[PDB]
């Protein structure tokens, strides 16, 4: 638990290396405030970057939200469950959607078939090549 | 009416459920018709689901009515090394559409049961 | 409850019935119950008026330095010229307060005595709890529950502290405390009690 | 008196603080079958757990107008539809208490000589209380009964309180009202469950059901949201293989606690809730729900036995 | 931008924590490999610095979770470290749970935490280069936020599905119900 805690101490402070590009964040704190500490490298906030980060965190929260809908519990207050009580009642495409499931899982369990490729090609090619160069 | 009777998820004396089913489909869909749980503690999204496939997380134990199911495949013979000869996969297996006068009793997912202590 | 010393045992004086109990009496002042009541009332009134005062200090300063308003400093407001001279408003204050506070003290000596406005006989008063007066003081029907008295007393204690800070910092500096805050934010190390001596 | 790991006490009426070596304890009244409170261990940090039944305050004299498990048995009188003749107002005899450890205690009440022989068994396990009834009958003709338990559970805020796990039952939206079902309330549960807010489901005697409402139930439209959830009354409960209904579960989205309500030998489930005329019965939320066998008469036989048992598991340590 | 999306779409439905973590770190190294391919490596190195700790923490937490639950199920991989019979541990081991949460959120991407100011910069640079795989980067930036939280919700919120009295009855059955 000691290393877990000490490294938790790292996974929050390290973001302050390249903290931001909008006046740094403070007018005091002379400890390399707005000169962001990735100066070892070679030699309001920006509205475009603002909107780009907003789109990024929007997709992030959308993924988190679908994850919480599917796997998250119900005894909490962040699974409204009214909609959940609806998207089983009038689920239209359940006959099709499940087949997508029947595909996607069938892929991931097959480990990204590329793995089986090297098996049925390489380690079964050399196994015959040795026999050939023996005969 | 391939009359089915579920011995569900071992409980105190039995935990029987009743269900009238018209044969022809597989066991998976015919269970998910009578709303009785099959995929143990396995949830909707992606965890060991989606029907007729690989993982094998539906291991229904057949007790009565065994001589009415489709014969075993070889995927069943593969994913069930641990099996006693009794139970099968039920996700690649079917009941006969012409067996409308059957009588089949099924115990649900094993390895979460303490039974054959009964009868 | 929250003994402010994770090892010390709280004295029998402050059990926990009264709000804000922490056994914070390292000098055993209020070990007599009636004096405990006295200091309860004194802390109540001091905290209320200290909250008032610290608001009247801070909020005008920032609203003036914001350019939205213009009003002198709380210390620079005395010499200011109003519609009324100092002595006039002072004696009016004196008479009105010698009415109100003496009524308060009579209530303190006698629970439930001076209740009614002795002018008219209806409209008077519903019986109260000492230190927490009745209707005409709490118009919004706020329920006098716990976590309200505790929040009140904590905010009032911190307000007392902040007011004493205001006073002593004006003594050493004579400047606006918000200006001290700005100088502080400039460099907390170069701006503190140390340099100003 | 007799007692191994508890005390047969008295407060207005004789009671008993059935306890176990875990902290959980139930305060059962001896004057009747009405358990008053049940404190399991739900959380870990906090010393113990505290999520009881809704126990209303004392009223006239000894009060007792509280509800909370009270077994309501009756007789389906073969004279009219008067399924409310009596609980058999009579005595009550404690017998043969047993513990078997310090983590299990069960009391056995008995009542005879007016109706048939009624035995009541209340058990307390390390997790789960349970109530069971035996209705041994014999005499002139077979007699009848209703055999209902009510178990008014307490819920958090009435705006995030719902139930999962049914999802499939014919739901028989027909309530025989004024006690949930099964009049002779445990000296009080609720009275005249009606709905006059907006359009409520059911023509008051359908089996509209075919439930298919999803994982949740969102029981908020209340003071008459109360319907037997069993198989329909002999429209399908007549032939062979009549699709046994279910076993229960609960949810409260504002606290995070669960209380499964298993039935054994009974027939139905009375999911019923206030939330309308509620500001007269406390603050937070509650609802009456339990198993019974009342949808059809319960002719037992001249020398036979009846059975029925509700178990309240929580599995939420 | 090939290995990124490929590692991303293989963490799905992989129910072995010490395996899904590896798939996630490959899908994350995809981002560094992309960022190097556009010149702005000054942010790629920053992303690498963040991801190093943000993944080492998760691996150590997973090891701790395994060894904590390993006495309940047999001493066996795929009988432990399989977060479908695990699940719900917030009540039992808090100090090793807050770390898992505050690491997996940082990896998902939240402003106050880390691993955010890096992947946002590299996504900006990707879009500035060309949409052709900028859109793929933007989509994987949400798929990761999906499955990285899928793992946490699966193995830290629930009823400890081993024992929750619906499938298994190994807590209290021999309790002598209604007597003779
Ligand atoms: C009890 C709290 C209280 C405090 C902290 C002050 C603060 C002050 N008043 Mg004052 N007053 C106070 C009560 C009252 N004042 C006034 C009305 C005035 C006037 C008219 C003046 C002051 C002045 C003063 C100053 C006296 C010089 C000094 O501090 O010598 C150390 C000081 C800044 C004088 C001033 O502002 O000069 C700078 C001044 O002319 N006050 C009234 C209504 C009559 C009060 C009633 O309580
Ligand atoms: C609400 C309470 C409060 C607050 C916010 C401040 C804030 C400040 N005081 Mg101050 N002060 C206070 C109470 C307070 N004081 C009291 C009660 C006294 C009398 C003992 C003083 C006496 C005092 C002097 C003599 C001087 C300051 C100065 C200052 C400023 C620089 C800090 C410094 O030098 O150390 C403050 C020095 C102290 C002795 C303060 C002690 C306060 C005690 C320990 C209680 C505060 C504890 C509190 C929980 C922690 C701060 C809370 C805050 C983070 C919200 C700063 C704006 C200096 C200044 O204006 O120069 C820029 C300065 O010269 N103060
Ligand atoms: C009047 C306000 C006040 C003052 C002057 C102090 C003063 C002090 N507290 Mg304290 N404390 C307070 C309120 C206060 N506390 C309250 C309201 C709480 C509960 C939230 C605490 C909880 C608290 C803890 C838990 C600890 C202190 C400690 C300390 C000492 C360092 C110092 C003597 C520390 C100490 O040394 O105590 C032995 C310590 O460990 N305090
Ligand atoms: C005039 C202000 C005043 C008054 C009358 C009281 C009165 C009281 N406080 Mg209190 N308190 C105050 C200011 C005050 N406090 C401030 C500013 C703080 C924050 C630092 C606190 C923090 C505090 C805590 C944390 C606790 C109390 C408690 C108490 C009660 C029992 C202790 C006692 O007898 O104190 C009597 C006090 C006096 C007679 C003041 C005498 C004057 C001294 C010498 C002033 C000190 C020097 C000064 C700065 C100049 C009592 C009702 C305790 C209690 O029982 O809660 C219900 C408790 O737990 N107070
Ligand atoms: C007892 C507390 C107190 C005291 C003595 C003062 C003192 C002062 N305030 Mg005041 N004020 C305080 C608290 C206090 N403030 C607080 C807490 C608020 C709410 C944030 C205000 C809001 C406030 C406003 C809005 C105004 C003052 C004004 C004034 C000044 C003259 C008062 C006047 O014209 O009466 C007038 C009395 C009437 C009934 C009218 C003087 C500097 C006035 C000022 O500076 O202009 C003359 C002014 O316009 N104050
Ligand atoms: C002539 C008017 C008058 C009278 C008779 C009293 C009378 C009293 N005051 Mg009081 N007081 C007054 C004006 C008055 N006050 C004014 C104008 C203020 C504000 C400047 C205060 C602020 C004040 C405080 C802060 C406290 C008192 C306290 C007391 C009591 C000691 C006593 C009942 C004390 C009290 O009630 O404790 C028992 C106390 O702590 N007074
Ligand atoms: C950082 C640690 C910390 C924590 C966890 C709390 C926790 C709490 N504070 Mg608190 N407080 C703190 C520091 C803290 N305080 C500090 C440093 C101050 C300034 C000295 C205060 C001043 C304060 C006030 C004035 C009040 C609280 C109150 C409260 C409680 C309700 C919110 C809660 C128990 C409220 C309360 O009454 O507690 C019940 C309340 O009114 N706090
Ligand atoms: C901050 C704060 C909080 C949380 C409360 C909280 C409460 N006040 Mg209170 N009060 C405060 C500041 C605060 N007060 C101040 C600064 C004053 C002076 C203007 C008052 C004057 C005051 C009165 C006159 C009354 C309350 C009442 C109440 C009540 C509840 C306990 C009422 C109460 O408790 O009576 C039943 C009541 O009558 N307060
Ligand atoms: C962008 C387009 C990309 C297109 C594709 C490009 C692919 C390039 C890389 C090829 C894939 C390499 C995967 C290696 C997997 C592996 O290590 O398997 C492990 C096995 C272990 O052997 C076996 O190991 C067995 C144990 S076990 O099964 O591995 O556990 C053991 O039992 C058995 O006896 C033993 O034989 O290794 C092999 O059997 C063969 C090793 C691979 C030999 C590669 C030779 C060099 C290839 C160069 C290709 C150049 C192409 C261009 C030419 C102009
Ligand atoms: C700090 C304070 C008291 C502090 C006492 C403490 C901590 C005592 C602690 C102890 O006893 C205990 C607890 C236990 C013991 O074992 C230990 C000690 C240590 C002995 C009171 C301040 C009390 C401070 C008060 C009451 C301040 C009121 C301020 C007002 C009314 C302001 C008015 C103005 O601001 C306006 C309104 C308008 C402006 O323009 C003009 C003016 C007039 C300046
Ligand atoms: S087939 Fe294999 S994969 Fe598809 S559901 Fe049945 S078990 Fe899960």
């Amino acid at each position: 638990l000691f290393p877990l805690l000490i490294l938790l101490l790292f996974t929050l402070f390290i973001g302050f290396i390249g903290i931001s590009f909008d006046n740094g964040g403070m007018d005091n704190g002379i400890a390399e405030l707005t000169i962001l500490s990735k100066w070892l490298t070679p030699s309001v906030n920006s509205y475009e970057f603002i909107t780009n980060a907003i789109s990024s965190v929007t997709l992030a929260i959308f993924g988190l939200f679908i994850a919480y809908i599917f796997y998250g519990s119900a005894y909490s207050f962040f699974q409204n469950l009214d909609l959940i009580n609806s998207f089983v009642k009038r689920n239209p495409k359940k006959e099709f959607l499940d087949q997508v499931k029947k595909n996607i899982y069938s892929w991931s369990y097959n480990r990204g078939y590329i793995d089986i490729f090297y098996t049925r090609v390489f380690t079964l090619g050399i196994r015959g090549l040795t026999e050939l160069t023996e005969f | 009416f391939a009359f089915v009777s579920p011995r569900l998820l071992p409980d105190g004396t039995p935990d029987v459920h009743y269900r009238t089913a018209c044969g022809g489909q597989k066991l998976r869909d015919i269970m998910l018709d009578a709303y009785i749980d099959l995929y143990g503690p396995y949830d909707k999204l992606l965890l060991n689901c989606s029907g007729g496939g690989e993982c094998g997380t539906c291991i229904v134990e057949v007790v009565e009515g065994g001589e009415m199911l489709s014969p075993k495949n070889e995927v069943e013979k593969e994913k069930l090394k641990r099996k006693p000869k009794s139970w099968r996969l039920a996700c690649q297996a079917t009941v006969g559409n012409p067996d409308s006068t059957g009588q089949m009793v099924i115990q649900q997912l094993p390895e979460w049961k303490v039974h054959k202590w009964d009868k | 409850k929250g003994s402010w010393l994770p090892g010390l045992q709280s004295p029998a004086y402050l059990d926990g019935s009264l709000a804000g109990d922490n056994g914070f009496d390292p000098l055993a002042l209020a070990e007599d119950p009636e004096d405990l009541r006295w200091f309860v009332q004194a802390e109540l009134v001091n905290g209320r008026w200290a909250m008032l005062g610290v608001a009247g200090m801070l909020i005008p300063e920032v609203l003036t330095k914001a350019g939205l308003l213009n009003a002198p400093e709380w210390y620079d407001a005395g010499k200011e010229t109003y519609f009324a001279s100092s002595s006039t408003l002072f004696v009016i204050e004196f008479i009105l307060f010698h009415y109100v506070e003496i009524r308060r003290w009579q209530d303190i000596k006698n629970p439930g005595s001076v209740n009614q406005d002795p002018i008219f006989k209806s409209y008077s008063l519903p019986p109260h709890e000492c230190g927490y007066p009745g209707s005409v003081f709490n118009p919004l029907n706020f329920a006098p529950t716990l976590e309200n008295k505790e929040k009140e007393l904590a905010n009032g204690r911190l307000a007392m502290l902040a007011f004493l800070g205001f006073l002593v910092q004006h003594n050493v500096t004579g400047k606006g405390p918000f200006e001290n805050l700005q100088q502080h934010l400039a460099d907390p190390w170069h701006n503190t009690i140390i340099q100003t001596i | 008196r007799k007692g191994l790991r508890f005390g047969t006490d008295a407060t207005g009426a004789p009671t008993a603080e059935l306890s176990v070596r875990n902290g959980s304890s139930l305060q059962l009244r001896l004057n009747d079958g009405l358990v008053t409170s049940y404190r399991p261990k739900v959380s870990w940090e906090g010393g113990d757990g505290c999520r009881e039944l809704l126990h209303t305050v004392v009223g006239a004299g000894a009060g007792a107008v509280r509800g909370g498990v009270g077994l309501v048995l009756n007789e389906a009188a073969s004279s009219s539809s008067s399924s409310s003749p009596l609980l058999g107002a009579s005595e009550w005899s404690v017998a043969d208490v047993d513990s078997d450890s310090y983590d299990a205690v069960q009391v056995e009440l008995g009542c005879v000589a007016s109706k048939l022989e009624v035995s009541y068994v209340v058990t307390l396990y390390p997790l789960s209380m349970a109530t069971a009834v035996i209705v041994k009958n014999n005499g002139a003709r077979p007699v009848e009964l209703t055999a209902a338990v009510l178990s008014h559970i307490k819920f958090d805020k009435r705006r995030g309180t719902a139930v999962e796990g049914l999802r499939g039952c014919p739901y028989c939206s027909h309530p025989p009202p004024a006690s949930g079902f099964a009049l002779l309330t445990p000296a009080e549960a609720m009275k005249r469950e009606e709905s006059g807010w907006f359009g409520g489901g059911g023509g008051e005697e359908p089996r509209q059901g075919a439930w298919t409402v999803e994982e949740n139930l969102y029981t908020i439209l209340k003071k008459k949201v109360s319907r037997v959830y069993a198989a329909p009354p002999e429209e399908r409960k007549k032939r062979i293989y009549n699709t046994a209904p279910s076993k229960f579960t609960t949810i409260d989205q504002s606290s995070g606690l669960g209380f499964r309500l298993v039935r054994m030998g009974f027939e139905d489930m009375y999911l019923g809730s206030p939330g309308g005329m509620y500001d007269k019965f406390g603050n937070d939320y509650f609802l009456c729900t339990g198993p019974a066998s009342i949808l059809v008469p319960v002719v037992v036989g001249p020398g036979e036995e009846w059975r029925g048992a509700q178990v309240i598991e929580h599995d939420n340590l | 931008t090939i290995t990124l999306f490929l590692g991303a779409t293989l963490a799905l439905a992989q129910r072995d924590i010490k395996r899904s973590l590896a798939y996630s770190t490959m899908s994350q190294l995809g981002y560094m490999m992309l960022a190097l391919g556009i010149g702005s490596y000054q942010a790629a190195l920053f992303h690498l610095i963040t991801h190093a700790y943000s993944k080492a923490l998760l691996f150590l937490g997973s090891g701790s979770v395994i060894h904590s639950m390993e006495p309940l199920v047999g001493y066996s991989p795929d009988k432990s470290q399989n977060m479908v019979l695990m699940g719900g541990l917030r009540k039992y081991i808090p100090i090793t749970r807050t770390t898992f949460l505050w690491g997996t959120l940082s990896l998902c991407g939240i402003p106050p935490l880390a691993c955010f100011w890096s992947k946002d910069e590299i996504l900006s640079n990707s879009w500035l280069y060309s949409p052709f795989f900028g859109i793929i980067a933007s989509f994987t930036a949400g798929l990761t936020a999906f499955y990285m939280f899928r793992i946490y919700l699966l193995t830290f919120g629930g009823y400890l599905r081993v024992h929750f009295q619906n499938y298994s009855s190994t807590k209290e059955s021999s309790l002598y119900s209604i007597s003779l």
